[PDB]
C-alpha cells in the first residue's frame, strides 16, 4: 500500500479526492445568500420510518452570527463544529467581538489537510481527511451575509448560493439560473425548498428537510417545523400555477 | 516502472527523478496564471483569479507577507497558506530580533530549506503550490520564483500557472523594455497585465477576474482587487 | 509509536475497516429496544457457539451506564466492554462538574464520539459495536431510545434493533409499532418486544432476556419465567385462528 | 471591597460599590464590580480586580460554550462550580477572589453561590463579600426579612452598600443595583455615594455621627 | 477547627458534624452538611482546609459510586476507608497534599454490624468505638471514654451525641453553630432532623 | 518506507473477523487440552502436557497450572511463555486490589481485567496477540466457586465444566454427556480424567502426561485450600479411577 | 513537626535458646492526645515477623507493601521468604527512598525454618542494617529499652524465661515514655509454634 | 529517522503458526550440539568448539558461560545472539535479584528472566525471535540441582539429561540409554563425553570439547578467605587437561 | 540576588475629549538618581488610531509595547485587514498582561484613541490586566499628585454651582483639545516642581479622525 499523503501522477492527493468522493453521497444541503439574510437547508433522510426525523442535526449553530449545514459523513463534523464553536467564543474572549466569518471559516479549513503518519512538516494527528463538507454562512459588520462551502481539502470558497451532496450538480444548475442580486430571504426559503423538494428522493415535507436562516435582526435561527411546513405549502401553491 | 517508484518523497527513481516531488510540480501547472516582473525600482505581481462557478468568489490568489514583501500563489491554496505564514514569522523575526527587514534573497533561501524538508522525509509531503515573491529593500527590487522541489530563483520576471508560457515568453522578448519602467508604477502594471494577458484563452480578464499587487521604493506592499483594477484592462 | 493509518478512503469513499466493523455488528446477537408511554424496553437475543454455561455470573447484554441508563449492544463484546466503561465515568464525572446525571442523549453523543475517534486515529480499529442507550434524562418522564455506530453516527428511535437479523425483527416493529400510539404499558411494550424478537430468536425461551427502564432509577430485568410467560401468552396470538 | 446579594420573594437583590485601592491610594471609583454573564447570570467581583475580571469573563465564556454545546442555559450550580473548580485548579498561586455567581433558572429558582479563591464554594441566601461585608452585613441582617417588597430589597441592599461605603475606607464610589427576577436580571442604577448619602440621611434621619 | 465527631453504637453508626462556615471575620454560613454519602450505607464527614474538604469528599464519592456501577455491588466499609486511606497516604507525599480529615461511618450489611473509622490528612487510620478530629476529641474522649458502653441503641447513641455536644458548646471558643447528625444503619442512612431541640 | 513490512495485527476481514484473533485461536487448538470442572465444593483443573520424553522431569514442573493468588488459579493453552507473561501480571492486579481494599481480589474482576489485556492487543497497538486461553477457577465472598474461561479475543464466559487446547468439541460433548448440577469434587476429578482419557492423541493417561488442581473448601477450616496434586498423587487419583 | 514523634510507640525482640520474642505496646495518639488502645505494630509474612515504629501512617503503608512482596516472592519461589532474606528485602525496600524516607525503624524476627537458629534486626530509616544475636529496640522510647535489654538481658533464656524478659525490658521502658504504653503484646516464637500473649500495664 | 518499526515482526499464520519462531528453531537446528546431564551430585554442561579455521584461537571464545557463581549456559543456535543474551542475564541476575535480596537468584528463576527476554523477541515491535536455544544448569540452595532447556518462544523446561542442535535425536537417543538417577558426576561427565563424541565430526580432545560442570563449592576458587557463609563458587569450567584424562579413559 | 526588576521614572497621563484624545508623557527616563536620558519617548503610535504608553520597568514596558503592535500586525493578517477597535485593543491588551500574572509587567499602561463611534477614548491597565474605559488617568510616578487636578480639572468633582446651597453640580461640559492640552501642560509642570523623577520634556500625542498629531513642549531639567 502507500502512504494517506500520497500525491496522484495528475497533482491531486488521493485522500483528499476520496473523501470528495464519499461527500457526493450525503444528503443535499443547499444554502443561498442574498441580502436580507441566508438561508441554509437541507435533507434530513431518515433510513427508515421509526427514526425520529426531529434527531436529525445537519444545521448547527456556531455562534449567534454564524450557522453551518453539513453533507457527507456527518459523524466527522463534530470535531468540526466544536472546533468552530471554541473559536469564536474564544474570539470574543481576546477581543470583545464577533469573528469575522471569512476568519471562523478559515479556522476550520486549517484542521482540513492535518492527516498523515509522520509527514515531516509539523505534527499532524489525524489519520485520513473529514469525510464531510460544510455549509458556513453567517454575518459580520465588514462584509455582509456570506456563505461559504469548506471542503476536507483545505479549500473554502465564497457563493451567493451553493449545493452540496448527492444532488449538488443538479441543484447546483437550477441554483445558477434562479439566483440574482436582488432576491429576497422568502424567495430564497423558497428556492431552497424548491430545488431540495426536486433533488430529493422522497417527497419533501416538513419532517425531512430543514431550513435555516441567519439575519443581522435575530441571528442563527433554525426554522421550527411549522414554520418550514407553512412555506412548504405556500411553494406547492407558487408551483401549481406556471 | 513508475507505479513502483512513485509511492513516496523518500524513494528515487533508477534515473534519479523524485515522483513524487515532480507530481506535486503538476497541480501548479494545473492552476491558475500569474505573473511577476519588476523594473529597478518596483515589482509587480499580476494573477488570474479562478472562479468555481458564476456563482462563487476568485479564489484569492496574492499574500502580503510584510510591508515590503508578497507573493502570488499557484497551486494547493492550503499549502500557500503554510508557507507565506512562515514567510510572515521569519519577516516578524528579521523585525523584532534585529529591526532589519529580511532579504528578499533570505527569504528565498528560507523557503526552499522549508520545502525541502518535506522532500527527503518519510511520511510527508511535498508543498503543492508554486511562489512568485516580489519585494523592494535595502539593494533594489526583487521577484522570486518557488516551486516545491525546493528550488527558488531570482528573474527580471515570469509567470506560473496553466498556460504560464505565453506570458513567460512575452516577457523575455519584453525584457528590455520594462526593466527600464522606473518611477512608473502604472506601466509595469500595465506591462504585467500585457504579459497576463499572453496566457489566456478563456475569456478577456475581469474585474472579478484580476489581481495586481505592487511593491516599491515608495510604495508599501499593497494588494489591488477589483473595483481598483479596472484602470489596468 | 504505533501510529498507522487503519480506516482510510478507498477509491469510492468508503472506509472500509468502518464499514467491515458493521459487519462484526450482524454477526452478533440481536438486541431490540422499544419505548413505551412511559417506558423503555431493551431485548437481547442469547448466542450458541457452546452450552452448559453458568447464567449466574456471564455478563449480560443490558449495562447500567448509571442508575437511570443502560445500554445493549450488537458486536465484539469485548469490544463494548471499553466503551461502557467509558461511558460509565463520563456519567460520574459529568455528575461531579455539573452536579446532574447526564441525559441519554448527552450519554449517546458522548459514546458515539468515541466511536467516530476511532475511525480516524491511528494504530487503531474502529469498534465493532453498535449500541441501544436507553433511559430517561434527569427529571424527566419521556422515555429515551438511541442507538449507535462504529461509524460513530447517532440518533433517536420509538423502536429499534440491531445484530443479526435485525433486518426481519425491523419489520415486525415497523408494522407493529404506531407512532400515534406506543405499547402504552409496561406489558404490552414487553410483549412487543417479544413478539418481534420471538419472529427470529426462534422459539426459545432461555433465548431471550428483557429489560425495563421506568423514570427515577428503576430499572429492571426480567426472570427467564415471566419472559417465558410472555413467549406462552404470544404464542397463543398466533395459534386463536 | 463591598459586594452583596441576598434572596427573597421577589428574586434576588445584588448590590455593589465600586471604589479600586492599591493599598490607600483610590485607584478609582468607577468600576463596575458585576458582571453580567447571561440574561439570567450576575457574577459580581471582590479581591483583585484582575484576577476577577479575567477569570469572570472568561467564565462568561464557558457558559456559553456550554449554551452551544447543549442548547439549555448553563445552571447557576454548574456555572459556579466552572469557576470554582477552575480556582481550585490555581489554589496556592495567590488568586484572589471572592465571589458570588447569582442567577435563576426554570430548573433551580433564585439561586446564589459564594466561591472564593480558597476553593469555597457554597449556596445559601444572603453573603456580603469584601473589605466592607461586616458593615454590610450589619445593616442587612437587622433589617432583612422574606417577605421583602421588591422596592425595599433594592433599597435594603442599596443602604447596605450605602453603610459600609461610609465606615469602610476601602469601599465607596457609587453602589450599583441589580434585581434578578423570573424573567432575568433588570438593572436598577448607579448610586453616587456623594449624593446618595445626604439624600438618606436627610430622608431617613439617620448617619446622626454627622452633622450637614 | 469545625467539629467532626462519630459513635459506633450497637446497629448503627451516628456521625455529628458542625453546622458553621467561618472565613476570617465571618461566619457565611450556619447550615453546612461537612458529610458525603459513600454508598447506600456508607457516610463519610470530613473537615480541614477550605477547599481540599469538600474536594476531597466529592472526588471519594464518586470513585466509590463508580466502582458500585462497574460491579454492582457495595464495598465493605472497611474496603472504602482502605481506598481512602491510600488516597490519603499518596497525597501526604504529593505537591499539595489534601488538608482533610474524615470520619467514615458504614453498616457493613454482610457482617451486618456498623463501623467507625478516624483517617486523617497523613493517611493515618483506625477503628473506633467513638472517634473525633480537630479539638473537639479533647474534651469528648474522655466524656465518652466515661459514658459509653458497647451494647446501647441508637436512641442512647444519640442522647451520648448530645452530652458531648453540650459538653462542647460550653467550653469551646468558636460558635460553631449546632450539628447535624446522621446515623448509619441496616436500613441506610437518615438525618436526625430533630437534634437542635430533642 | 517502514509501512512496507507491516502486517496490521489489527485490523477486519471483510467479515468482521480479526485475522490475528482467529489465527491465535487455532494455534491454541493444537496445544494440550486443559479442562475446568465446577462442582458444589471444589473446582477441578485438569490439564495434558504436550511435549513429554523418558528425560523431562515432571517432579518440578508445572507447564499448564498456574496459581493466581491463594483462591485463583488457572489452567492454560497456547505459548507458554506468552501465558507467564499474562499471568505475572494477573498476579500482580490481584495484589493491587488487595493493598487497595484489603479485601482479596473477586475471582471476575481479576478475570475481567485480564481479558481486558488481551482486547488491548486486538484493537490497537499493532503487535500479535498472545496465543494463550485461560480456564480460572476461583472462590470468593460474592459468588463462591467459580470458572471463567479467556482467549485472544479478550471476551470471556463463565461455565460449569469446560475446556480448552485440542479436541474441544470432542472433551465438550463428553463433558455435556456426564455432567450434573449436583456433582462433587471426587466425581469431577474422575470426569475430568475421563475425558482427558478420551480426547488424548496418545495411546494411554499416564501420570507424568497430566497436572491436576483442586480448590477445596474443606470443612473442618473455613479456609478455601488450593491443591495442585503432586506426580505421586496424579498417579493414586489415576488408579482410583481405574485408567491406572 | 519530627515524623518519628507524632503517634509514639516501641517494639523491641530478643533471641532465646531456638526462640525469638518480639514484642510492642497498642498505643497510637496525636501527640498528647491518646487516639487509639488497639494499634499493633507487630506483622507477619508466613513464619517471619516484622515490628514497625514511627509514623503510623508508614507502618501501615510498609506493612501493606511487605505482604505484597512476600506475596509475590512466595508465588514465584514456591516457598515462604526466610528472615534472612526479608530483611535484605526491608533494607533494600527502605534505601530506594533514600531521599525521601518512610519515617520507621522496623525491626525483624523470625527462625530460619531451614537452619532452626533464632534471628532478628533493626533498620534505621534509610535501610541500615543491625544485625545482632541479643536484642534490637526501636520507637520512641528506644533509650529506654536499650537500658532495659542491656542490663535485664542474657544469652539462651527458654522461651517461658525469655518472655519475662522481653515483657519487663518493654513494661518498664515503656511506663518512663509519656508517647507509649497504653497495652502491650509479645509473641514468642518457636520452630513449631507462637504464642501471642497480652499485658496488663499502667493505662497513663 | 527514528525506529519506525513498531509493529510485530512474528505474527499469526493461517495454521496458527508463529513463522519467525519456527524458523529460529531451524537455525538452532543448524547450529552445534550441546548437552547437559544432570547427576545426584552435579550437572554438566558440555558442548564442541566448531574452531573456524586453525589460525583462530579456540581458547578466546566461550560457549560455556557462568551466569552466576552457581549457574550456567550452553547453547546452539547463531552464537552472537547467545553472547548478548549472557551479558543481559548476567545483569538480570543482579538487578532483578541480587540488588534486592542480597543473594544470587534460583535457576528456575534466573531461566524465568532469561526465558522473558526471550518471549519479547517474539512479539516486540521491530525485532526478529533469537535464533537459539539454551541449556542453563545451577544449583541452589533449596531447588538442589537443575537443568533447563530455553527455546526462541521463551518456553523452558527442566531434564534429566537432554542434547540440542545438529545431532540433537541420536544424542537424545543415546542419553535415554546410558541416564538413571543414581549418577555420580564423574560418570555423568564420562556419559556427556561419550555423547559429545559421537556428534563430533573430527577432532576430539580438550582443546575442541568446552565441558563444564555445576557441583561441589570450591572455596580455592572464591579468592578470599575468613567468610564462612560464601563456601565458594558450584560452577567450574574443566580445563583442556582434565578432559583429556577423562578422554584418555574412553 | 538578582532582581528582575527597576523603575525607570516617568509619567504617563491620558484625556479624552468628544472627537479627540491625547496620551501625554514626560521624557526623562532614570535610574535610582541618575538621569538616563533627557529624551526617551514613551508614548507610542502603533497603528490604527491607537497611542499606547506602558509607563514603569522601562524594559517590561518596551516588551509589551513591542508585543501589542505586533499583536496589532497580526490582526490585519488574520483578520483580513480589519482596523483593531480600541475596545479590542484594550481586552487585547489584558490578556497580554494577564498573560504574565505571575511574573508581571511592572507597568502600568495606557492607549488612547477613539470608539467605533468617533468619540474620543482612554484606556488602563493595572499591571496584570485589570482595565476600564475612562475620561482621563495619569500614570507612573507623579500619579498621585496629578490625579487629583484631573478629577477637578476635568471632571469637576467637587465643584458646584454658585449660590445653589451645594445642591447642583458643576454642568459636565467637555473641554476641547486647547484647553487639554493646557491641562496636560500645567498638571506636568506642577508634577515636575514636586517629583525628581518628572521633567527634562513633555511629549503629547493627540488623536483625531485625521490621524496622530505629535506636540513637544520642554519641562525643567533639575
Ligand atoms: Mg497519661
Ligand atoms: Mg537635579
Amino acid at each position: 500500500d502507500r502512504g494517506v499523503s500520497t500525491f496522484s501522477p495528475e497533482g491531486r492527493l488521493f485522500q483528499v479526492e476520496y473523501s470528495l468522493e464519499a461527500i457526493k453521497l450525503g444528503s443535499t444541503a443547499i444554502g443561498i445568500a442574498t441580502k436580507e439574510g441566508v438561508v441554509l437547508g437541507v435533507e434530513k433522510r431518515a433510513t427508515s420510518p421509526l427514526l425520529e426525523s426531529d434527531s436529525i442535526e445537519k444545521i448547527v449553530e456556531i455562534d449567534r452570527h454564524i450557522g453551518c449545514a453539513m453533507s457527507g459523513l456527518t459523524a466527522d463534523a463534530r470535531s468540526m463544529i466544536e472546533h468552530a464553536r471554541t473559536a469564536a467564543v474564544t474570539h470574543n474572549l481576546y477581543y470583545d467581538e464577533d469573528i469575522n466569518v471569512e476568519s471562523l471559516t478559515q479556522s476550520v479549513c486549517d484542521l482540513a489537510l492535518r492527516f498523515g503518519e509522520g509527514a515531516s512538516g509539523e505534527e499532524r494527528l489525524m489519520s485520513r481527511p473529514f469525510g464531510v463538507a460544510l455549509l458556513i454562512a453567517g454575518h459580520d459588520a465588514d462584509d455582509g451575509y456570506q456563505l461559504f462551502h469548506a471542503e476536507p481539502s483545505g479549500t473554502f470558497y465564497r457563493y451567493n448560493a451553493k449545493a452540496i451532496g448527492s444532488g449538488s450538480e443538479g441543484a447546483q444548475a437550477e441554483l445558477l439560473n434562479e439566483w440574482h442580486s436582488s432576491l429576497t430571504l422568502k424567495e430564497a426559503e423558497l428556492l431552497v425548498l424548491k430545488i431540495l423538494k426536486q433533488v430529493m428522493e422522497e417527497k419533501l415535507d416538513e419532517n425531512n428537510a430543514q431550513l435555516s436562516c441567519i439575519t443581522k435582526q435575530d441571528g442563527f435561527k433554525i426554522y421550527d417545523n411549522e414554520k418550514t411546513a407553512e412555506l412548504i405549502k405556500e411553494l406547492k401553491e407558487k408551483e401549481a400555477a406556471e | 516502472f513508475r507505479n513502483n517508484y512513485d509511492g513516496d518523497t523518500v524513494t528515487f527513481s533508477p534515473t534519479g527523478r523524485l515522483f513524487q516531488v515532480e507530481y506535486a510540480l503538476e497541480a501548479i501547472k494545473q492552476g491558475s496564471v500569474t505573473v511577476g516582473l519588476r523594473s529597478n525600482t518596483h515589482a509587480v505581481l499580476v494573477a488570474l483569479k479562478r472562479n468555481a462557478d458564476e456563482l462563487s468568489s476568485y479564489q484569492k490568489k496574492i499574500i502580503k507577507c510584510d510591508e515590503h514583501m508578497g507573493l502570488s500563489l499557484a497551486g494547493l491554496a492550503p499549502d500557500a497558506r503554510v508557507l507565506s505564514n512562515y514567510l510572515r514569522q521569519q519577516c516578524n523575526y528579521s523585525s523584532l530580533v534585529f529591526n532589519r527587514k529580511l532579504a528578499v534573497e533570505r527569504a528565498g533561501h528560507l523557503l526552499c530549506d522549508k520545502a525541502q524538508k518535506n522532500t527527503q522525509s518519510y511520511g510527508g509531503r511535498p508543498y503543492g503550490v508554486g511562489l512568485l515573491i516580489i519585494g523592494y529593500d535595502k539593494s533594489g527590487a526583487h521577484l522570486l520564483e518557488f516551486q516545491p522541489s525546493g528550488n527558488v530563483t531570482e528573474l527580471y520576471g515570469t509567470a506560473i500557472g496553466a498556460r504560464s508560457q505565453g506570458a513567460k515568453t512575452y516577457l523575455e522578448r519584453t525584457l528590455d523594455t520594462f526593466i527600464k519602467i522606473d518611477g512608473n508604477p502604472d506601466e509595469l502594471i500595465k506591462a504585467g497585465v500585457e504579459a497576463i494577458s499572453q496566457s489566456l484563452r478563456d475569456e478577456s480578464l475581469t474585474v472579478d477576474n484580476l489581481s495586481i499587487a505592487i511593491v516599491g521604493k515608495d510604495t508599501p506592499f499593497t494588494i489591488y482587487d477589483g473595483e481598483a483594477v479596472a484602470k489596468y484592462i | 509509536g504505533y501510529d498507522r493509518a487503519l480506516s482510510i478512503f478507498s477509491p469510492d469513499g468508503h472506509i472500509f475497516q468502518v464499514e467491515y466493523a458493521l459487519e462484526a455488528v450482524k454477526r452478533g446477537t440481536c438486541a431490540v429496544g422499544v419505548k413505551g408511554k412511559n417506558c423503555v424496553v431493551l431485548g437481547c437475543e442469547r448466542r450458541s457457539t457452546l452450552k452448559l454455561q453458568d447464567t449466574r455470573i456471564t455478563p449480560s447484554k443490558v449495562s447500567k451506564i448509571d442508575s437511570h441508563v443502560v445500554l445493549s449492544f450488537s458486536g465484539l463484546n469485548a469490544d463494548s466492554r471499553i466503551l461502557i466503561e467509558k461511558a460509565r465515568v463520563e456519567a460520574q464525572s459529568h455528575r461531579l462538574t455539573l452536579e446532574d446525571p447526564v441525559t441519554v442523549e448527552y450519554l449517546t453523543r458522548y459514546v458515539a464520539g468515541v466511536q467516530q475517534r476511532y475511525t480516524q486515529s491511528g494504530g487503531v480499529r474502529p469498534f465493532g459495536v453498535s449500541t441501544l442507550i436507553a433511559g430517561f434524562d434527569p427529571r424527566d418522564d419521556e422515555p429515551k431510545l438511541y442507538q449507535t455506530e462504529p461509524s460513530g453516527i447517532y440518533s433517536s428511535w420509538s423502536a429499534q434493533t440491531i445484530g443479526r437479523n435485525s433486518k426481519t425483527v425491523r419489520e415486525f416493529l415497523e408494522k407493529n409499532y404506531d407512532r400515534k400510539e406506543p405499547p402504552a404499558t409496561v406489558e404490552e411494550c414487553v410483549k412487543l418486544t417479544v413478539r418481534s424478537l420471538l419472529e427470529v430468536v426462534q422459539t426459545g425461551a432461555k433465548n431471550i432476556e428483557i429489560t425495563v427502564v421506568k423514570p427515577d432509577s428503576d430499572i429492571v430485568a426480567l426472570s427467564s419465567e415471566e419472559i417465558n410467560q410472555y413467549v406462552t401468552q404470544i404464542e397463543q396470538e398466533k395459534q386463536e385462528q | 471591597t463591598t459586594t452583596l446579594a441576598f434572596r427573597f420573594q421577589g428574586g434576588i437583590i445584588v448590590a455593589v460599590d465600586s471604589r479600586a485601592t492599591a493599598g490607600n491610594w483610590v485607584a478609582s471609583q468607577t468600576v463596575k464590580k458585576v458582571i453580567e454573564i447571561n440574561p439570567f447570570l450576575l457574577g459580581t467581583m471582590a479581591g483583585g480586580a484582575a484576577d476577577c475580571q479575567f477569570w469572570e469573563t472568561w467564565l462568561g465564556s464557558q457558559c456559553r460554550l456550554h449554551e452551544l454545546r447543549e442548547k439549555e442555559r448553563i445552571s447557576v450550580a454548574a456555572a459556579s462550580k466552572i469557576l470554582s473548580n477552575l480556582v481550585y485548579q490555581y489554589k496556592g498561586a495567590g488568586l484572589s477572589m471572592g465571589t458570588m455567581i447569582c442567577g435563576y433558572t426554570r430548573k433551580e429558582g433564585p439561586t446564589i453561590y459564594y466561591v472564593d479563591s480558597d476553593g469555597t464554594r457554597l449556596k445559601g441566601d444572603i453573603f456580603c463579600v469584601g473589605s466592607g461585608q461586616t458593615f454590610a452585613y450589619g445593616v442587612l441582617d437587622s433589617n432583612y426579612k422574606w417577605d421583602l417588597s421588591v422596592e425595599d430589597a433594592l433599597y435594603l441592599g442599596k443602604r447596605s452598600i450605602l453603610a459600609a461605603a461610609h465606615r469602610d475606607a476601602y469601599s465607596g464610589g457609587s453602589v450599583n443595583l441589580y434585581h434578578v427576577t423570573e424573567d432575568g436580571w433588570i438593572y436598577h442604577g448607579n448610586h453616587d455615594v456623594g449624593e446618595l448619602f445626604w439624600k438618606v440621611k436627610e430622608e431617613e434621619g439617620s448617619f446622626n455621627n454627622v452633622i450637614g | 477547627m469545625d467539629i467532626i465527631l462519630g459513635i459506633r453504637v450497637q446497629d448503627s453508626v451516628i456521625l455529628a458534624s458542625s453546622k458553621a462556615v467561618t472565613r476570617g471575620i465571618s461566619v457565611l454560613k450556619d447550615s453546612d452538611d461537612k458529610t458525603r454519602q459513600l454508598s447506600p450505607h456508607t457516610l463519610m464527614s470530613f473537615a480541614g482546609e477550605a477547599g481540599d474538604t469538600v474536594q476531597f469528599a466529592e472526588y471519594i464519592q464518586a470513585n466509590i459510586q463508580l466502582y458500585s456501577i462497574r460491579e454492582d455491588y457495595e464495598l465493605s466499609p472497611q474496603a472504602v476507608s482502605s481506598f481512602v486511606r491510600q488516597e490519603l497516604a499518596k497525597s501526604i507525599r504529593s505537591r499539595r497534599p489534601y488538608q482533610v480529615n474524615v470520619l467514615i461511618g458504614g453498616y457493613d450489611k454482610k457482617k451486618n454490624k456498623p463501623e467507625l473509622y478516624q483517617i486523617d490528612y497523613l493517611g493515618t487510620k483506625v477503628e473506633l468505638p467513638y472517634g473525633a478530629h480537630g479539638y473537639s476529641g479533647f474534651y469528648t474522649f474522655s466524656l465518652l471514654d466515661h459514658h459509653y458502653r458497647p451494647d446501647m441503641t441508637t436512641e442512647e447513641g444519640l442522647d451520648l451525641l448530645k452530652l458531648c455536644v453540650q459538653e462542647l458548646e460550653k467550653r469551646m471558643p468558636m460558635d460553631f453553630k449546632g450539628v447535624i447528625v446522621k446515623i448509619v444503619d441496616k436500613d441506610g442512612i437518615r438525618q436526625v432532623d430533630d437534634f437542635q431541640a430533642q | 518506507g517502514s509501512r512496507r513490512y507491516d502486517s496490521r495485527t489489527t485490523i477486519f476481514s471483510p467479515e468482521g473477523r480479526l485475522y490475528q484473533v482467529e489465527y491465535a485461536l487455532e494455534s491454541i487448538s493444537h496445544a494440550g487440552t486443559a479442562i475446568g470442572i465446577m462442582a458444589s465444593d471444589g473446582i477441578v483443573l485438569a490439564a495434558e502436557r504436550k511435549v513429554t520424553s523418558t528425560l523431562l522431569e515432571q517432579d518440578t514442573s508445572t507447564e499448564k497450572l498456574y496459581k493466581l493468588n491463594d483462591k485463583i488459579a488457572v489452567a492454560v493453552a497456547g505459548l507458554t511463555a506468552d501465558a507467564e507473561i499474562l499471568i505475572n501480571t494477573a498476579r500482580i492486579h490481584a495484589q493491587n486490589y488487595l493493598k487497595t481494599y484489603n479485601e482479596d481480589i473477586p475471582v471476575e474482576i481479576l478475570v475481567r481485567r485480564l481479558s481486558d489485556i488481551k482486547q488491548g492487543y486486538t484493537q490497537h497497538g499493532g503487535l500479535r496477540p498472545f496465543g494463550v486461553s485461560f480456564i480460572y477457577a476461583g472462590y470468593d465472598d460474592r459468588y463462591g466457586y467459580q470458572l471463567y474461561t479467556s482467549n485472544p479475543s479478550g471476551n470471556y464466559t463463565g461455565w460449569k465444566a469446560i475446556s480448552v487446547g485440542a479436541n474441544t468439541s470432542a472433551a465438550q460433548t463428553l463433558l455435556q454427556m456426564d455432567y450434573k448440577d449436583d456433582m462433587k469434587v471426587d466425581d469431577a476429578i474422575e470426569l475430568a480424567l475421563k475425558t482427558l482419557s478420551k480426547t488424548t492423541d496418545s495411546s494411554a493417561l499416564t501420570y507424568d502426561r497430566l497436572e491436576f488442581a483442586t480448590i477445596r473448601k474443606g470443612a473442618n477450616d473455613g479456609e478455601v485450600y488450593q491443591k495442585i496434586f503432586k506426580p505421586q498423587e496424579i498417579k493414586d487419583i489415576l488408579v482410583k479411577t481405574g485408567i491406572t | 513537626s519530627d515524623p518519628s514523634s507524632i503517634n509514639g510507640g516501641i517494639v523491641v525482640a530478643m533471641t532465646g535458646k531456638d526462640c525469638v520474642a518480639i514484642a510492642c505496646d497498642l498505643r497510637l495518639g496525636s501527640q498528647s492526645l491518646g487516639v487509639s488502645n488497639k494499634f499493633e505494630k507487630i506483622f507477619h509474612y508466613g513464619h517471619v515477623f516484622l515490628g514497625i515504629t514511627g509514623l503510623a501512617t508508614d507502618v501501615t503503608t510498609l506493612n501493606e507493601m511487605f505482604r505484597y512482596k512476600t506475596n509475590l516472592y512466595k508465588l514465584k519461589e514456591e516457598r515462604a521468604i526466610e528472615p534472612e532474606t526479608f530483611t535484605q528485602l526491608v533494607s533494600s525496600s527502605l534505601y530506594e527512598r533514600r531521599f525521601g524516607p518512610y519515617f520507621v525503624g522496623p525491626v525483624v524476627a523470625g527462625i530460619n525454618s531451614k537452619s532452626g537458629k533464632p534471628f532478628i534486626a533493626g533498620f534505621d530509616l534509610i535501610g541500615c542494617i543491625d544485625e545482632a544475636k541479643d536484642f534490637i529496640v526501636s520507637g520512641t522510647a528506644s533509650d529506654q529499652l536499650f537500658g532495659m535489654c542491656e542490663s535485664l538481658y542474657e544469652p539462651n533464656l527458654e522461651p517461658e524465661d525469655l518472655f519475662e524478659t522481653i515483657s519487663q525490658a518493654l513494661l518498664n521502658a515503656a511506663d518512663r515514655d509519656a508517647l507509649s504504653g497504653w497495652g502491650a503484646v509479645v509473641y514468642i516464637i518457636k520452630k513449631d509454634e507462637v504464642v501471642k500473649r497480652y499485658l496488663k500495664m499502667r493505662q497513663d | 529517522m527514528t525506529d519506525r518499526y513498531s509493529f510485530s515482526l512474528t505474527t499469526f499464520s493461517p495454521s496458527g503458526k508463529l513463522g519467525q519462531i519456527d524458523y529460529a528453531l531451524t537455525a538452532v537446528k543448524q547450529g552445534v550440539t550441546s548437552l547437559g546431564i544432570k547427576a545426584t551430585n552435579g550437572v554438566v554442561i558440555a558442548t564442541e568448539k566448531k574452531s573456524s579455521s586453525p589460525l583462530a584461537m579456540s581458547e578466546t571464545l566461550s560457549k560455556v558461560s557462568l551466569l552466576t557463581p552457581d549457574i550456567g549456559a550452553v547453547y546452539s543456535g547463531m552464537g552472537p545472539d547467545y553472547r548478548v543474551l549472557v551479558d543481559k542475564s548476567r545483569k538480570v541476575a543482579h538487578t532483578s535479584y541480587k540488588r534486592i535480596y542480597g543473594e544470587y537468584p534460583p535457576t528456575k528463576l534466573l531461566v524465568s528472566e532469561v526465558a522473558k527476554i526471550m518471549q519479547e523477541a517474539t512479539q516486540s515491535g521491530g525485532v526478529r525471535p533469537f535464533g537459539v536455544s539454551l541449556l542453563i544448569a545451577g544449583h541452589d540452595e533449596f531447588n538442589g540441582f537443575s537443568l533447563y532447556q530455553v527455546d526462541p518462544s521463551g518456553s523452558y523446561f527442566p531434564w534429566k539429561a537432554t542434547a540440542i542442535g545438529k545431532g540433537s535425536v541420536a544424542a537424545k537417543t543415546f542419553l535415554e540409554k546410558r541416564w538413571n538417577d543414581e549418577l555420580e558426576l564423574e560418570d555423568a561427565i564420562h556419559i556427556a563425553l561419550l555423547t559429545l563424541k559421537e556428534s563430533v565430526e573430527g577432532e576430539f580432545n580438550g582443546d575442541t570439547i568446552e565441558l563444564a560442570i555445576i557441583g561441589d563449592e570450591n572455596p580455592d576458587l572464591l579468592g578470599y578467605t575468613g567468610i564462612p557463609t560464601d563456601k565458594g563458587p558450584r560452577f567450574r569450567k574443566l580445563t583442556s587437561q582434565e578432559i583429556n584424562d577423562r578422554l584418555e579413559a574412553l | 540576588q538578582f532582581n528582575p526588576y527597576g523603575d525607570n521614572g516617568g509619567t504617563i497621563l491620558g484625556i479624552a475629549g468628544e472627537d479627540f484624545a491625547v496620551l501625554a508623557g514626560d521624557t526623562r527616563n532614570i535610574t535610582d538618581y541618575s538621569i538616563n536620558s533627557r529624551y526617551e519617548p514613551k508614548v507610542f503610535d502603533c497603528g490604527d488610531n491607537i497611542v499606547m504608553s506602558a509607563n514603569g520597568f522601562a524594559a517590561d514596558g518596551d516588551a509589551l509595547v513591542k508585543r501589542f503592535k505586533n499583536s496589532v500586525k497580526w490582526y490585519h493578517f488574520d483578520h483580513n485587514d480589519k482596523k483593531l477597535s480600541i475596545n479590542s485593543a484594550a481586552r487585547n491588551i489584558q490578556h497580554l498582561l494577564y498573560g504574565k500574572r505571575f511574573f508581571p509587567y511592572y507597568v502600568h499602561t495606557i492607549i488612547a484613541g477613539l470608539d467605533e463611534d468617533g468619540k474620543g477614548a482612554v484606556y488602563s491597565f493595572d499591571p496584570v490586566g485589570s482595565y476600564e474605559r475612562e475620561q482621563c488617568r495619569a500614570g507612573g510616578a507623579a500619579a498621585s499628585l496629578i490625579m487629583p487636578f484631573l478629577d477637578n480639572q476635568v471632571n469637576f468633582k467637587n465643584q458646584y454651582e454658585p449660590g445653589t446651597n451645594g445642591k447642583v453640580k458643576k454642568p459636565l461640559k467637555y473641554l476641547s483639545v486647547e484647553e487639554v492640552i493646557k491641562l496636560v501642560r500645567d498638571s506636568f509642570t506642577s508634577a515636575t516642581e514636586r517629583h525628581i523623577q518628572v521633567g527634562d520634556g513633555l511629549e503629547i500625542l493627540i488623536v483625531t479622525k485625521d490621524g496622530v498629531r505629535k506636540e513637544f513642549y520642554e519641562l525643567k531639567r533639575d
